[PDB]
């Protein structure tokens, strides 16, 4: 989706707010911290998502004028609801009354629970990761070296083919192997892995300026055809 | 509010925390959800991992030419025995400054970040600004960390698009001759590794 | 610019909200109205923009977030109010504080002044409008029905060329004549006056979608290369 | 407002405001602005024009063959000479809605519209939503005000990059016979003149 979220080759966004790493602060409110654990406590379980394909549309498909003011850990909590509502985990009614709740009275009390369990499985979840790796058996189309087309495709639904990038030539800069393929999965729709390869773009090709800039990207093979 | 313009109305802040309490209550109502299980991913996330473990990598690659020959080539078997793995740290790769060659790591659709090595990413790492900026104008957002390169230097952006993530390895500054492996790993910043700065002699 | 402003081929903004005509209420606030005559009464005299080039730029530069939840003539505003610091006509440190006294004190009352000679001025560019229709000594570079190459251009400060429509082929509907140079003209570098053209773009090329579809976008000459 | 983030907050509505005012106060009080010249522009943009120029113009182009020729042979001298020019209406283009060619205007960029001879734009024509849809999936966008094409019917979007504005001239519904130019003037709507609606039969 050609979204707020897609800022690459973006003007006017200002200066990076610089800030020594000892000063930049991972949280200041404690729903951030949150926000945190219900992501890895919801995935861990593959509840409204199980991997990070389904989470970042979720995010994707926030209304702009959110996406910018939420702050970043606002995107989290955004894409949690969508997708549990959308998967049937949660009932939206109820969500937006539970919601209302906590907005007339900040101070209800969160009910608590102890499942040992499920720490032992969120845990595992943390240091065994989940790699999108898998094997097909189909051969890569492309080559390292070879120059290769990154086609002009508008999908409406998720991709991770940044529209900067979209209707230039690039060079195979390696091949990683067959890894689960974004624009399906993130819609459910199955893991159907394809060719993951590293391309490099020249500024000249991207931007048309003269410095000695590249950009390398990871680009699906059906992101791009031969020339 | 008009409504012709609900687009102009930003959920506020106030809506976030609350949705998320909203959220934290159903999913421990219905047994989804523990309070020790979110807390166990706050205390790995805010406590257990940091840039540390990067820079440990750092300074024994600089130490064990034979260490870094090996993570050069083959950084994800590498950094796995190390145990340096994990959520969102599955398949890391390493990309080494050169005197010729400056690295510089985005991700310029979201926030992607090794976690399991360099822990939570910058602020600035996750805002547009950033994002938008460094994938056309890297010398411009160099220059706003300090970092002032000259033309001739090649910049290569790593714009992490898939699940692959990747460190950059900082050059040993002057000025480290006598250093132990722990005391070179002290100056190895979290800025360096993903590319923004050099690191300054002691 | 790569701005907030292009929005032409992004997806995520939602449906568009119908109202019937009648209903279609122009002003909500009275400082929509008074918008509308700083701008035109700006305008009229030169003061800080003499034709839209330099006012659209001065929009374009708004924050993302500013630009989403300003409203309308909160666009307006904020260009009025750019393009008069940036000619010197006012001191921002003035506008500051002139802006914190209507802020803490909105009934502070607006000083009143009959100009009749001004209104008459205001009127005669009301009605007589400003062409920027050109005549330049060179001839077109392109015929119409000539298939050309939208350039991938990326001009840091203001264009005319919509991003979605660079790196693409197009065809020549119209030859307008030659027009002051938006490029240059925003930035007060100059008239510079180049021929503009209409072009035709079918969905295919844009979009790579297949329906009857095609975009006809206007485009200055150095936007554009022959095939 | 933690500095990290002012991009979050944005300016509300009430700065937008009070802005305006100083900035009338100040323009004033300079010599710059009048009472009498704001309110000139007001009343111009509020109360004298509006769609029924363009309406007039459409009912007589259904109603004399050789005036209808004439404006599409050479709309911009044509709409000068019955005075429908001005600010944003210096240069007007009249596209003809047919059996199989449908025609939609846009200002993707902003918000270009002719005010001369169709008055101020919709509320919506100025927003993103319609900006951005319209150009690439316009036949979604028409279905949101009612008018369902058939795949076999051509769209063509104008949008307006340049100076140049577009009027849509469309085509006069069933059940319109005997009417006078004036009584089929009252039947053009605003949004026939943008394409995003046909005219029902009376
Ligand atoms: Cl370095
Ligand atoms: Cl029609
Ligand atoms: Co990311
Ligand atoms: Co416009």
């Amino acid at each position: 989706m050609n979204g707020i979220h897609d800022v690459g080759g973006m003007d006017g966004f200002g200066k990076v707010m610089y800030v020594k790493e000892e000063e930049d602060i991972y949280f200041t409110h404690d729903w951030e911290r949150l926000a945190f654990g219900l992501v890895a406590g919801c995935k861990a379980q593959g509840l409204g998502m199980k991997a990070f394909d389904e989470f970042r549309i979720g995010i994707e498909l926030m209304r702009p004028v959110d996406y910018l003011t939420s702050s970043y850990y606002g995107h989290w909590i955004a894409t949690v609801a969508y997708n549990l509502v959308d998967t049937g985990v949660l009932d939206e009614k109820e969500l937006d009354e539970r919601t209302e709740v906590f907005l007339k009275k900040p101070d209800t009390k969160i009910p608590r629970r102890e499942d040992p369990a499920l720490v032992k499985l969120v845990e595992k979840a943390l240091y065994d990761g989940l790699s999108p790796l898998r094997e097909i058996s189909a051969s890569p189309r492309f080559k390292v070296g070879e120059r290769i087309k990154a086609k002009n495709i508008h999908p409406t639904g998720h991709t991770r083919f940044p529209r900067y990038a979209r209707d230039k030539y690039g060079v195979i800069d390696e091949v990683y192997g067959a890894h689960v393929f974004p624009d399906d999965a993130a819609h459910r729709k199955g893991e159907n892995p394809q060719y993951l390869y590293r391309v490099r773009f020249e500024a000249e090709e991207l931007w048309g300026y003269k410095q000695k800039d590249s950009v390398y990207i990871d680009l699906w093979e059906s992101y791009m055809e031969p020339v | 509010i008009d409504p012709r313009f609900p687009h102009h109305h930003p959920r506020p802040q106030s809506f976030w925390e609350a949705r998320a309490k909203a959220l934290e209550s159903l999913l421990i109502e219905k047994g989804h959800l523990s309070s020790d299980a979110i807390e166990r991913v706050i205390k790995h996330y805010e406590h257990e991992l940091g840039p540390m473990n990067g820079a440990k990598v750092v300074a024994k690659a600089w130490t064990d030419p034979a260490f870094k020959q090996r993570l050069l080539e083959d950084s994800e078997t590498v950094l796995r025995e190390l145990g340096y793995y994990g959520l969102q740290g599955e398949h890391i790769r390493v990309v080494e400054n050169t005197d010729t060659v400056h690295n510089v790591v985005v991700c310029t659709l979201c926030s992607c970040y090794p976690w399991p090595l360099l822990g939570l990413p910058p602020s600035w790492y996750k805002e547009p600004a950033y994002r938008a900026r460094v994938v056309k104008e890297p010398r411009q957002v160099l220059k706003e960390f300090g970092l002032d390169l000259p033309d001739s230097v090649e910049i290569r952006v790593w714009d992490r698009s898939s699940e692959i993530r990747f460190m950059v390895l900082p050059q040993r500054p002057e000025g480290t001759e006598g250093m132990t492996e722990e005391e070179l790993a002290k100056l190895v910043t979290r800025d360096s590794m993903i590319g923004v700065a050099k690191i300054e002699p002691p």
